[PDB]
RNA sequence: ACAUAGCGUGAGGAAGGCAGACCCAGGGAACUGAAACAUCUAAGUACCUGGAGGAAGAGAAAGAAAAAUCGAUUUCCUGAGU
RNA sequence: GGAUCCUGAGUACGGCGGAACACGUGAAAUUCCGUCGGAAUCCGGGAGGACCAUCUCCCAAGGCUAAAUACUCCCUAGUGA
RNA sequence: ACAAGUAGUUAGAGCCCGUUAAUGGGUGAUAGCGUGCCUUUUGUAGAAUGAACCGGCGAGUUACGAUUUGUUGCAAGGUUAAGCGGAAAAAGCGGAGCCGUAGCGAAAGCGAGUCUGAAUAGGGCGCAUAAGUAACAGGUCGUAGACCCGAAACCAGGUGAUC
RNA sequence: GGGUAGCGGAGAAAUUCCAAUCGAACUUGGAGAUAGCUGGUUCUCUCCGAAAUAGCUUUAGGGCUAGCCUCGAGGUAAAGA
RNA sequence: AUACUCGGGAGUCAGACUGCGAGUGAUAAGAUCCGUAGUCGAAAGGGAAACAGCCCAGACCACCAGUUAAGGUCCCCAAAUA
RNA sequence: GGUUCGUGGUAGGAGAGCGUUCUAAGGGCGGUGAAGUCAGACCGGAAGGACUGGUGGAGCGCUUAGAAGUGAGAAUGCC
RNA sequence: AUAGGCCCAGGCGACUGUUUAGCAAAAACACAGGUCUCUGCAAAACCGUAAGGUGACGUAUAGGGGCUGACGCCUGCCCGG
RNA sequence: GUCCUAAGGUAGCGAAAUUCCUUGUCGGGUAAGUUCCGACCCGCACGAAAGGCGCAACGAUCUGGGCACUGUCUCAACGAGAGACUCGGUGAAAUUAUAGUACCUGUGAAGAUGCAGGUUACCCGCGACAGGACGGAAAGACCCCGUGGAGCUUUACUGCAAC
RNA sequence: UGGGAUACUACCCUGGCUGUAUGACCAUUCUAACCCGCCACGCUUAGCGCGUGGGGAGACAGUGUCAGGUGGGCAGUUUGACUGGGGCGGUCGCCUCCUAAAGAGUAACGGAGGCGCCCAAAGGUUCCCUCAGAAUGGAUGGAAAUCAUUCGCAGAGUGUAAAGGCACAAGGGAGCUUGACUGCGAGACUGACAAGUCGAGCAGGGACGAAAGUCGGGCUUAGUGAUCCGGUGGUUCCGCAUGG
């Protein structure tokens, strides 16, 4: 049978123009308090997948 | 699996959602209609027909890159601000079918 | 009832003397000012001295018990 | 009391079996997976029961759509691991 | 032709409780079961994924229907890197 | 039949042979050296495990996906699926579909750019630095019992009070 | 000669007995249950050749990423020693 | 004489002793826990009687050749009764 | 074809091979004795391969390719 | 040949009985007796989805349940939880 | 006096099937008594139907003392039968890496038939004995571990019957 | 008489309470559903059942659906790890120091302490300043309060542990303020990842300052917790035929 893509990883990775995974950042949710507007600005943005990372799930979203 | 440290996906939160009424265009560029013959009209049937686009997902729509020798009179559902100012500096008149 | 430490902070030099560095290269992690900010470089908000402009580092006596580091193009 | 029940006689019919398969229905687990586990999974599976038929089920739109149209159902390829 | 009449009622649908729908009650359309409530009926009714309006497509609550599909206890003739 | 032996090995007389004819075969006084095999371990001759012996049988497979390398065909293209035809053929037909040829954005969208932003700024991802696709083969992964053997248990339908 | 049957019986009560089985019989099936555990895994030579660490982990004799090995390919103020 | 980058494939996550520097301990342990080097692990050979971890030293194969290392040279036992 | 530096090795990575059953094509052997089996002092760097003779009494190699139920000494393995 | 050894004193259990088939026979269980409590009869209690049953072809001097355990002398205080 | 509580243990009994200290102390019994009997009460931690304290009869019950009696013993002797042993017949089993299978001191995974250095020792059996082969038997039941089971409990969590 | 007036008055209104539209709500009675483990008769040689007639009961009970409560009677499960064996005890994240062997890093159920905040100024800027203690003299006034002089590198202070800093102060006054800004960010540190840290400079628009300039909180380093799910505000996004 076919490979299943991961639905949880589909809803929060996308895949770029090279091949690599677009993220976003976690500590986005409430505590903002906590976090100062410099931390606000940066963890707004998007990120990469890590090398480490990706070779454990690239698998998961092939498709 | 990561033997139980919270896996990386769900470290980080889910984005967006997806369009019911998404449109796609087959993405065609200059280059490619040199292919043609000068002062020849070129339509969607005839950009399927000589194999240039074979699926016209929600329509055909022509791109700037690269750029364009022949007079043409080029007929697409969408062009780029550039397609159109490019294909009219050779010579050529845009129709928006 | 003892048993705790706080994570190592990886204090010192990051650059040695001699060393071109870009701008914003950090020189020295430090609590307050064991080393400071000499030309070219900026005593940042938690004591980091960083180089203003790319160069060569260069740490020098200010005078007698004070130590500066600067960034020489 | 009329009559009904009941009782008798005569016709028809049923009953049981199974191909340890396929089909439709009633009833329906747990181990297992989730690195525990309760929602969830396993699975409407195994199994039991009933009904069958050579196939069954479905089926001639109070349908699919919205390229402007298609024209009962079923099965395959695809859509799509969307 | 359209004076009149007919076109499936405890039905459709709704509440409550479940189930089936890929869809775990969800914003939950569609389909079924129990229970209670309960229409319209051609100037009518249903659907287009809550719902209303418009438009479009349909006419439920009756039934039948071959073939393309599944399987092999069997029979005949054959086959097998 | 004065010897202390993981049983051989190296040196080696003596005796007995005579070959796929080789700086040969059998035996072995005596001398030196020498703690089986496997598993599991930091470490096993191990006083840890397993095997009486011999024989047979006995453990990474296949299907479908993913990915990567190799090969071949064609190449900005590549390829057909089910099916028809047929011999359980070979072609031919079949372009529906799939991958590639454009990206950026949650999305509307815009497009060699795009998103963010008041910005003609900076920055992210892209382009400028074109090769893919079909098939087969190797490697690895996923779903399947998924390298083989092994529980105690759990659930379902039956069978048992001749003890 | 009979009755009570396993989500159950029976017990002057011991967890006692229910066919040499009982803190829940036997048998067949689900079923090749599951086993981060133990054991086992079969021909040859050539080249290279580790680790027994960090971090996180209901984690500690498991796993994951990194470190250390190997094969292929790339690229140059050669960056290594 | 390697580094680095990008891909394919791993195994490992019980370590041991010795020397040196520390803690814990009693300035005990073949103890325990770090740091640092080595050997073993995965290393046969020579020495230390025997003796993974010490001293010397790395086995591609053959030779009834030679020179050395630690350690030795009266006999067992090769070499000085130097 | 030389030169230089190499060639201890567990887990493990990489490579080249041996042998087994079957298929195809080619080419052979075999009642003047096939396979199997027994023996031997032969050949190849290894896995392995021949030759000769006994037994045996009818099938079997080789070459190139292909496909695998493809190699056992350990499982308190099963018979 | 076959046929009680006896006595003194203490613990526990009144007693005859019963029990861990196959390592425990006992001081454990039971027991007559005590007490509490439920039950007005389609009884309560119990088995069963139900029907149907047991209770009982009984009827509070009866039936079910808990605790105590012959007999003798007795059985105190606390109703806040 | 005083604090607290719902209330602070009455009768009886008490070093006990209950007493840690403990062989408590005293008495008795004995030449000598951690047991036993009688007292005492500082009851670690008795106590009135999970009954308190007595109690004739009863017990393959437990405990201490005495008489009878004796191979229980001082301390062993002799005799009988069965087996053992020899011969004739028949003929298993557990176990088993191969074995030409000494001792001492050492060494070593820290307890050696098998390693070192010594010391002993002709070859093959039969009757006997069990010190060793960490002998055989049984994948330790103790102990720990496993995100293993199972049975049991409850004011663990979530449920379900029943009411 | 009072901030409120008395009567007429009309919107009303408060305590009591009658007619009239409802309504359930009790409460009793009734009989005809339903029930009878009552009697008589029949089917019928029947202690079942059904029927017929009496009696009893009765809108209850029983039964269906829905709801709350009780609920180890029964069920499925969970009930952590580290650890000089395990249990008991202690510990679990973050900051500072020593261990730590003069870079960084570095273990132990090693040695010591802190944190889970605070501050509208204890932030920004401009200007001005200097502390502890002692000696001597002096009303209440004491060893020690507030004056004065002298000496005083810091023996003080720095919201809060410790370390590193700080007297051009980072310590102490005062004036004006909200940069405790919005968009960002070359480049670096740290690092398995997730995260964490620093940052010149650019643009917008500001505060303070004559200007130079400084300012994206606080001398520095603790004061925190992901995802999923919910709530609230905004929004030139989507809106399942079309407008919503
Ligand atoms: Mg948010
Ligand atoms: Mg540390
Ligand atoms: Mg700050
Ligand atoms: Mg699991
Ligand atoms: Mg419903
Ligand atoms: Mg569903
Ligand atoms: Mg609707
Ligand atoms: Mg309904
Ligand atoms: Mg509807
Ligand atoms: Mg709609
Ligand atoms: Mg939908
Ligand atoms: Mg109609
Ligand atoms: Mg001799
Ligand atoms: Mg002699
Ligand atoms: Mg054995
Ligand atoms: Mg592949
Ligand atoms: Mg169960
Ligand atoms: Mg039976
Ligand atoms: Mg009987
Ligand atoms: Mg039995
Ligand atoms: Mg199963
Ligand atoms: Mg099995
Ligand atoms: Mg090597
Ligand atoms: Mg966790
Ligand atoms: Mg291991
Ligand atoms: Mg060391
Ligand atoms: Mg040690
Ligand atoms: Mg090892
Ligand atoms: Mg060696
Ligand atoms: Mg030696
Ligand atoms: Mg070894
Ligand atoms: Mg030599
Ligand atoms: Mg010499
Ligand atoms: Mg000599
Ligand atoms: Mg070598
Ligand atoms: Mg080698
Ligand atoms: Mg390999
Ligand atoms: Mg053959
Ligand atoms: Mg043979
Ligand atoms: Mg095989
Ligand atoms: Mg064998
Ligand atoms: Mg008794
Ligand atoms: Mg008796
Ligand atoms: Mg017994
Ligand atoms: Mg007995
Ligand atoms: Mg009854
Ligand atoms: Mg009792
Ligand atoms: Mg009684
Ligand atoms: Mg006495
Ligand atoms: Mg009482
Ligand atoms: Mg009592
Ligand atoms: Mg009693
Ligand atoms: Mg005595
Ligand atoms: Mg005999
Ligand atoms: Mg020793
Ligand atoms: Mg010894
Ligand atoms: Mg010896
Ligand atoms: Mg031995
Ligand atoms: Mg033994
Ligand atoms: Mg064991
Ligand atoms: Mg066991
Ligand atoms: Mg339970
Ligand atoms: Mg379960
Ligand atoms: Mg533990
Ligand atoms: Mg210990
Ligand atoms: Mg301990
Ligand atoms: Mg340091
Ligand atoms: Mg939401
Ligand atoms: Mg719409």
């Amino acid at each position: 049978p076919k490979m299943k893509t991961h639905r949880g990883s589909a809803k929060r990775f996308k895949r770029t123009g090279s091949g690599k995974l677009k993220r976003r950042h976690g500590f986005t949710s409430h505590m903002f308090a906590n976090k100062s507007q410099k931390q606000k600005r940066k963890l707004r943005k998007s990120a990469m997948v890590s090398a480490g990372d990706f070779k454990r799930i690239r698998q998961m979203v092939a498709k | 699996f990561e033997g139980g440290q919270l896996p990386l996906f769900r470290r980080i939160p889910k984005r967006g959602f997806t369009n019911i009424n998404r449109k796609e265009f087959a993405i065609v560029n200059l280059d490619v209609l040199n292919r043609f013959e000068d002062g020849t009209e070129v339509t969607p049937e005839l950009l399927v027909e000589t194999g240039i686009i074979r699926n016209e997902k929600s329509g055909i729509k022509i791109l700037s890159n690269g750029n364009i020798e022949k007079k043409l009179t080029v007929k697409a559902n969408k062009f780029s601000a550039a397609a159109k100012e490019a294909i009219e500096a050779a010579g050529g008149k845009t129709e928006v079918i | 009832s003892n048993g705790r430490d706080s994570e190592s902070k990886r204090l010192g030099a990051k650059r040695a003397d001699g060393q071109f560095v870009t701008g914003g290269s950090i020189l020295y992690r430090q609590r307050g000012t064991k080393i400071y900010p000499g030309t070219n470089v900026g005593r940042g908000g938690d004591d980091t001295l960083f180089a203003k402009t790319d160069g060569v580092v260069r740490f020098e006596r200010m005078g007698r018990d004070k130590k500066k580091v600067s960034v020489y193009p």
